């Protein structure tokens, strides 16, 4: 946190937590998805996050507002009480993500940067929506 | 046969006495220790010159510095850091030069050449340099590397068995031990450099086309002081040259 | 309880040792066992999988050292499942070492040679080309393009020196450095350097790589010299 | 003829001396350089002015 | 599959008839045959009996239980299938033989690469030797550190 606030602007380098937790709450439902910051949070702590303890990352937040007919996942948009995705799915299906295309597009990319190393890709995914 | 021998007399040659030794084992402890100080003296100028590279912001570890190709600003400096330190081992007198040189990074197999990974052109109006990041990254391969070996040993009950009885950025070993690497290469690099420098570009087609004869040109040219080649042995099998 | 209930973790482990040999050329080591070869192909074979490798490395039994031919699509997925076989970090692991690794064996089997062998075949066919050209050509080629070629930096090149001095941090080092044997663990550093000198080239590639190279260590001796006068 | 140019040198009233070799093959390379360099010009100058005056 | 067996059968016949009449090695013959043997034997079922006491042996000397005289009679039925001919009868024993051949011939060293040499003197007294001046010279040091 404190290393945050540094990169920030530190008006006060004595502000309460509380204040950014706030202000970025002001945004969650207009964006309807979590912060990085709160991930982080329930991410590092011991055991109450991602809990390097175990590395137990599988305690993703469902988050949900009044009235809504759908809920917040660390991962996207979920219907109500569901087990964050169902196995039958409309499938990431091989001849998209094929390895092949992959490997052709991400050299494409690599000569068009003309970048000799660090460049990594991975197909989106998807859960119960799309 | 060196069984040294020793007499001792009173005066008026009341009692006369004697013992015999050899140098043997004297000999031993002057070698021990010889090589002892010495190879320390080597250690620490490895890590005098890789502490001085340490200032330049180091922001990535050494490797990652080649794997990277879009840039040269950071190669080229590492480079001319590393020919100074070389000159100044030659020259106990920390200088400057010609005050303009430049660099080039091939980056081609067709533009590479065989055997020596740096080239200079002595004077194209001024010197410039080139060299084979490509080639330099195949040396950075470094899945080659490992430590659990055993050493070459002979006659050691006369040689060896003398010697069986004696004895954040907190980065660990191998990395340097690579360090080395670049340091014997530009060393090569610089004996051709230092050559033509002082002498022909006849003399730099040869040197060249073999290395070979320059031991001439450098008797009485050496600083008589010797550089980084103790370990005397080498070499391979040679007579299975089976032409 | 079939005969597939092996020691599958030696057998990968073994194949891994023998690739890493051949192929990377890592370092020394005591690979000399035609046995455990054998261990190796079966591992392979265990597998449809890497036994697509197979299919082309058979081709060493007809022994005539043919450039082999491509077929792009399944050559690329060749080199993917050979670099993920052997679980290396991506280090550019490309089709020159796949067909250096295919002479090796094209050079093994070619033995029906069962007492000790003293051969090191540094020598490869594969060089794309008719025969072996000299390198003076190259000494032409290269040094033309090269002066074509124009500057990629600036030097300030004005007075410089660096220096640091903080003699407790040096020897805060020195101690962290203390127990390596460099000693010994640099001679493997040279013979890394001496393989990529012949690495250098798959390319009309230079016969004449022993002797000067030799006569590299008699200058330490030329060395010894200059200091006796 | 290959002429290991030899030379001498000598402090006056003869207290000792010193000698020095040299070759002429970079000097002779060199010259050689500049003579078809500027006969190249000399011919190039020469076709410019005649395609200049057609 | 790709597997020849025609050609995978004829080789390691030929092979098996030439070494075993030798009771011994093969020295005409190419190291690969060795490994095609082998293949045989995990393709064929019918040797697979016989397969498992040769994997037995690939580590050095080892020496093998008993088997019953089922184990033993088969195991003469498949040699003599594999090497149907007029020639000899066949003896249990000299499987044996068979056997002292194949450890060593797989225990054979295989090749080299090149491997540099390093450990020795580098020098001696036939060096330049110290000398009193320059320790003198040295040993100033304390007359500078005095304090």
């Amino acid at each position: 946190i404190k290393q945050a606030q540094s990169l920030l602007g530190i008006p006060d380098y004595s502000q309460t937590v509380v204040d950014f937790v706030k202000m970025f709450q002001k945004i969650i439902f207009p964006y309807q998805l979590v912060p990085n910051v709160i991930i982080k949070l329930n991410n590092f702590d011991q055991m109450v996050s991602s809990a390097p303890n175990k590395a137990e990352p599988y305690k993703k937040i469902r988050l949900f507002c009044k009235n809504d007919s759908i809920a917040i996942s660390s991962s996207g948009i979920v219907p109500i009480n569901m087990p964050d995705f169902s196995p039958p799915n409309t499938f990431d299906y091989s001849d998209y993500a094929n390895r092949t295309n992959i490997n052709f597009v991400t050299q494409r990319v690599l000569t068009d940067g003309g970048f000799s190393s660090g460049i990594t890709v991975t197909p989106v995914k998807y859960n119960y929506y799309l | 046969c060196n069984k040294v021998r020793t007499v001792t007399e009173i005066v008026n040659s009341d009692e006369k006495i004697q013992k015999t030794y050899e140098l043997a084992e004297f000999d031993l402890k002057n070698l021990s220790s010889l090589e002892s100080y010495e190879t320390l003296k080597i250690k620490l100028a490895l890590s005098k010159y890789m502490a001085m590279l340490s200032t330049l912001e180091m922001t990535q570890p050494l490797l990652e510095i080649f794997r990277n190709k879009a840039d040269t600003r950071q190669i080229a400096a590492v480079v001319f850091s590393t020919l100074a330190f070389i000159h100044n081992r030659f020259h106990p007198l920390v200088t400057n030069f010609t005050n303009k040189m430049e660099f080039v990074v091939t980056e081609t197999n067709d533009t590479s050449i065989p055997g020596e990974p740096i080239l200079f052109t002595e004077n194209e109006g001024v010197l410039l340099c080139s060299v084979d990041r490509p080639s330099i990254v195949k040396m950075l391969s470094r899945e080659f590397d490992t430590e659990a070996l055993v050493n070459f040993e002979n006659d050691n009950c006369n040689v060896r068995i003398a010697k069986t009885f004696g004895a954040d950025f907190s980065i660990t070993e191998v990395e340097a031990t690579q360090y080395l690497t670049l340091l014997l290469t530009v060393e090569h690099a610089y004996l051709h450099y230092y050559i033509f420098k002082n002498y022909g570009v006849f003399e730099y087609c040869k040197s060249l086309t073999d290395h070979s004869l320059f031991t001439n040109k450098l008797r009485s040219t050496m600083s008589t002081k010797t550089s980084n080649l103790l370990l005397s042995k080498f070499k391979f099998t040679i007579e299975d040259f089976d032409k | 309880p079939s005969e597939e209930l092996i020691n599958m973790r030696r057998y990968r482990n073994a194949a891994r040792k023998l690739i890493h040999h051949y192929s990377l050329n890592s370092t020394s080591s005591t690979e000399y066992k035609i046995s455990d070869v054998v261990m190796t192909m079966i591992f392979l074979l265990r597998s449809e999988k890497y036994h697509s490798l197979f299919k082309l490395l058979e081709t060493t039994f007809d022994d005539y050292t043919c450039r082999p031919q491509m077929t792009q699509v399944q050559t690329d997925t060749l080199l993917d499942a050979v670099r993920s076989l052997l679980e290396m970090p991506s280090t550019t692991i490309d089709l020159t070492t796949v067909d250096i690794m295919r002479s090796s064996f094209a050079r093994c089997f070619n033995s029906p040679i069962m007492r000790y062998a003293k051969i090191v075949l540094l020598q490869n066919v594969a060089l794309q080309r008719d025969k072996r050209t000299t390198l003076e050509e190259l000494l032409i080629e290269r040094g033309e393009k090269i002066q074509m070629l124009q500057p990629q930096q600036y030097i300030n090149s004005g007075t410089e020196i660096p220096f640091c001095d903080d003699a407790e941090f040096l020897n805060r080092l020195l101690k962290h450095i203390d127990p390596y044997p460099l000693s010994r663990m640099y001679y493997n550093a040279a013979n890394t350097m001496f393989y990529t000198t012949m690495e250098n080239y798959a390319v009309s590639n230079c016969k004449f790589n022993i002797e000067d190279y030799n006569n590299i260590f008699k200058v330490m001796e030329n060395i010894r010299k200059h200091s006796n006068k | 003829k290959c002429n290991k140019v030899r030379t001498v040198t000598e402090i006056v009233n003869s207290d000792e001396k010193i000698q020095k070799t040299y070759e002429l093959a970079e000097f002779d390379l060199k010259n050689l350089s500049s003579l078809e360099s500027y006969e190249t010009l000399k011919i190039k100058l020469a076709l410019s002015k005649y395609m200049a005056m057609l």
